[PDB]
Protein backbone atom coordinates (compact mmCIF):
# COMPACT_ATOMS: atom_id res chain seq x y z
CA UNK A 1 0.00 0.00 0.00
CA UNK A 2 3.31 1.89 0.83
CA UNK A 3 4.53 1.08 -2.92
CA UNK A 4 1.34 2.26 -4.88
CA UNK A 5 2.08 5.80 -3.37
CA UNK A 6 5.76 6.28 -3.45
CA UNK A 7 6.10 4.74 -7.11
CA UNK A 8 8.50 1.68 -5.99
CA UNK A 9 5.62 -1.15 -6.67
CA UNK A 10 3.49 -3.85 -5.43
CA UNK A 11 3.78 -7.68 -5.32
CA UNK A 12 1.41 -10.12 -3.17
CA UNK A 13 -2.34 -9.43 -4.25
CA UNK A 14 -1.99 -5.87 -4.86
CA UNK A 15 -0.20 -7.06 -8.19
CA UNK A 16 -2.68 -5.93 -10.58
CA UNK A 17 -2.91 -2.33 -9.76
CA UNK A 18 0.57 -1.43 -10.67
CA UNK A 19 -0.78 -1.20 -14.14
CA UNK A 20 -3.57 1.06 -12.88
CA UNK A 21 -1.42 3.10 -11.01
CA UNK A 22 0.87 3.49 -13.91
CA UNK A 23 -2.15 4.88 -15.91
CA UNK A 24 -3.21 7.93 -13.05
CA UNK A 25 1.07 9.15 -13.40
CA UNK A 26 3.50 10.63 -11.14
CA UNK A 27 4.05 14.80 -11.32
CA UNK A 28 2.54 16.43 -13.75
CA UNK A 29 2.62 13.80 -16.30
CA UNK A 30 -0.64 11.71 -16.22
CA UNK A 31 -1.40 9.54 -19.19
CA UNK A 32 -5.39 9.84 -18.49
CA UNK A 33 -5.48 13.83 -18.62
CA UNK A 34 -3.25 13.34 -21.98
CA UNK A 35 -5.82 11.83 -23.39
CA UNK A 36 -8.04 15.24 -23.38
CA UNK A 37 -5.05 16.92 -25.18
CA UNK A 38 -5.29 15.63 -28.77
CA UNK A 39 -8.80 17.60 -28.85
CA UNK A 40 -7.69 21.25 -27.78
CA UNK A 41 -9.18 24.28 -29.56
CA UNK A 42 -6.34 25.21 -32.06
CA UNK A 43 -5.67 28.96 -30.84
CA UNK A 44 -3.41 31.13 -32.93
CA UNK A 45 0.45 32.28 -31.88
CA UNK A 46 1.58 35.82 -31.11
CA UNK A 47 3.82 37.17 -33.93
CA UNK A 48 4.66 41.36 -34.01
CA UNK A 49 2.62 44.06 -34.17
CA UNK A 50 1.75 45.40 -37.68
CA UNK A 51 -0.09 47.61 -38.64
CA UNK B 1 11.13 -35.14 38.27
CA UNK B 2 8.33 -37.59 38.78
CA UNK B 3 5.16 -36.77 37.97
CA UNK B 4 1.70 -38.75 37.63
CA UNK B 5 0.69 -41.10 34.71
CA UNK B 6 -1.18 -38.64 33.02
CA UNK B 7 -0.03 -34.67 33.51
CA UNK B 8 2.32 -35.30 31.00
CA UNK B 9 -0.13 -35.93 28.20
CA UNK B 10 -2.60 -32.72 29.61
CA UNK B 11 0.77 -30.60 28.71
CA UNK B 12 1.35 -31.35 25.28
CA UNK B 13 -2.99 -31.21 24.52
CA UNK B 14 -2.91 -27.76 25.91
CA UNK B 15 -0.46 -26.51 23.56
CA UNK B 16 -2.52 -27.91 20.37
CA UNK B 17 -5.10 -26.67 20.68
CA UNK B 18 -3.31 -23.25 20.63
CA UNK B 19 -1.01 -23.94 17.92
CA UNK B 20 -4.38 -24.90 16.02
CA UNK B 21 -6.39 -21.80 16.85
CA UNK B 22 -3.65 -19.38 16.06
CA UNK B 23 -3.26 -20.94 12.84
CA UNK B 24 -7.44 -19.95 12.21
CA UNK B 25 -6.58 -16.67 13.08
CA UNK B 26 -3.89 -16.21 10.38
CA UNK B 27 -6.16 -17.92 7.53
CA UNK B 28 -8.55 -15.09 8.51
CA UNK B 29 -5.97 -12.40 8.48
CA UNK B 30 -4.61 -13.01 5.46
CA UNK B 31 -8.53 -12.69 4.06
CA UNK B 32 -9.26 -9.38 5.22
CA UNK B 33 -5.73 -7.94 3.47
CA UNK B 34 -7.65 -9.46 0.45
CA UNK B 35 -10.52 -7.37 0.21
CA UNK B 36 -8.14 -4.37 0.45
CA UNK B 37 -6.86 -5.38 -2.80
CA UNK B 38 -10.17 -5.82 -4.30
CA UNK B 39 -11.48 -2.49 -3.01
CA UNK B 40 -8.47 -0.45 -4.53
CA UNK B 41 -8.78 -2.40 -7.89
CA UNK B 42 -12.70 -1.34 -7.72
CA UNK B 43 -12.20 2.55 -7.29
CA UNK B 44 -9.03 2.78 -9.84
CA UNK B 45 -11.32 0.33 -12.25
CA UNK B 46 -14.21 2.99 -12.09
CA UNK B 47 -11.99 5.74 -12.70
CA UNK B 48 -10.34 4.76 -15.87
CA UNK B 49 -13.69 4.06 -17.12
CA UNK B 50 -15.39 7.36 -16.61
CA UNK B 51 -12.22 9.03 -18.46
CA UNK B 52 -12.84 6.78 -21.67
CA UNK B 53 -16.34 7.83 -21.77
CA UNK B 54 -16.18 11.68 -21.12
CA UNK B 55 -12.79 11.59 -23.43
CA UNK B 56 -15.71 10.60 -26.15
Amino acid sequence: VSGLANGNGATGDFAGSNSQMAQVGDGDNSPLMNNFRQYLPSLPQSVECRP
Amino acid sequence: MPVLLGIPLLLRFLGFLLVTLFGYLLTFLKKGFGKIAIAISLFLALIIGLNSILVG
